[PDB]
């Protein structure tokens, strides 16, 4: 491991020790659920776009007192939305971090003013994925964020049933490989630098980051990792990154056929977006 | 200096100047709270590439201020201070 490999790898593991808080100590304030037309027909997509997320919330006191909230069954209702303001402001506080994550790295902050826009704008949702997998408990069901915690209800449905949103079954996929923070980390940087990504003009010099990265993670498990099994796994990651483009996507549009009928989002988020 | 480049009683628009002191600053978080409050504090936050901000839903007729604050990837800087403020009335 070529030693600007190693510290590439260690200006990384810096900016997601600053970056990120793995306790979400500092997520406060935060808005609670209960606390003819047509358009509609819109609705009847939008009602399945929210179908796939449905999660239980628990807050755990400081006491040790624990609040459960369960999400009502769908009615019509506007039911639906309930929880939506409060993911806005994890995703926001999430989003924060993330831009933090970027700005720390010196080949980030390098680039030019517009490219960091593109590229921020770009990354933002899958790198935020990559850092709730790392709470995400596949027994569980849950992720665990400090005192908060998002548990999926069961359809049963099924796992068949479950694993049929992309998102869900790329979290416990991306689970099942047990990858080390610095893969993680990695990851990010290698889904933050993306050539393709819309409104980029200095394609050549990204490339080369990306591909500079990916090499490192390519380089990082043949030494760390004892290789016979493991031959695999960086393809396998590059696949889940690929996938999660994808899955980026789909959000996206998601995103957008919610607030069109409905507004969630808050001012970062249509800025991001 | 902050500036409103446009009013409606309800609503606001609102511009700052780049700094200066970016790289910096991962996010700029904006409050405004009704000038010398009863109300609560509103804060909501933006990229630093943002230069401009929309606050709405406001009272007519009222005297208000409204607070930047510029927040700094750790161990930039860029030090600190200032957040800057100003005062609108319906």
């Amino acid at each position: 491991l070529t030693e600007e490999q190693r510290m590439m790898i260690r200006e990384l593991m810096d900016a997601q020790m600053k970056t990120f808080d793995t306790t979400f100590s500092h997520f406060k304030n935060f808005r609670l659920p209960g606390v003819s037309r047509e358009e509609a027909a819109k609705w009847s997509q939008v009602r399945k776009d929210l179908c796939s997320l449905k999660v239980s919330l628990q807050l755990r006191g400081e006491d040790g007192s624990v609040w459960n909230y369960k999400p009502p069954a769908d009615s019509g209702g506007k039911e639906i939305f309930s929880l939506l303001p409060h993911m806005a402001d994890m995703s926001t506080y999430m989003f924060k971090g993330i831009i933090s994550f970027a700005k720390v790295i010196s080949y980030f902050r390098d680039l030019p003013i517009e490219d960091q826009i593109s590229l921020l704008k770009g990354a933002a949702f899958e790198l935020c994925q990559l850092r709730f997998n790392t709470v995400f408990n596949a027994e569980t069901g849950t992720w665990e964020c400090g005192r908060l915690s998002y548990c999926l209800e069961d359809t049963a449905g099924g796992f068949q049933q479950l694993l049929l949103e992309p998102m869900l079954k790329f979290h416990y996929m991306l689970k099942k490989l047990q990858l080390h923070e610095e893969e993680y980390v990695l990851m990010q940087a290698i889904s933050l630098f993306s050539p393709d990504r819309p409104g980029v003009l200095q394609h050549r010099v990204v490339d080369q980051l990306q591909e500079q990265f990916a090499i490192t993670l390519k380089s990082y498990i043949e030494c760390n990792r004892p290789q016979p099994a493991h031959r695999f796994l960086f393809l396998k990651i590059m696949a889940m990154l690929t996938e999660l483009r994808s899955i980026n996507a789909q959000h996206t549009q998601r995103l957008l056929r919610i607030q069109d009928i409905h507004p969630f989002a808050t001012p970062l988020m249509q800025e991001l977006f | 200096d902050l500036e409103v480049v446009a009013a409606t009683p309800t609503s606001l628009l609102i511009s700052w100047p780049p700094p200066y002191y970016v790289e910096g600053v991962t996010v700029f978080r904006i409050t405004y709270g009704e000038t010398g409050g009863n109300s609560p504090v509103q804060e909501f936050t933006v990229p630093y590439w943002t230069e401009t901000a929309t606050i709405s839903g406001l009272k007519p007729g009222v005297d208000y201020t409204i607070t930047v604050y510029a927040e700094m990837y750790p161990g930039s800087p860029w030090m600190d201070i200032q957040p800057i403020s100003i005062n609108y009335r319906t």
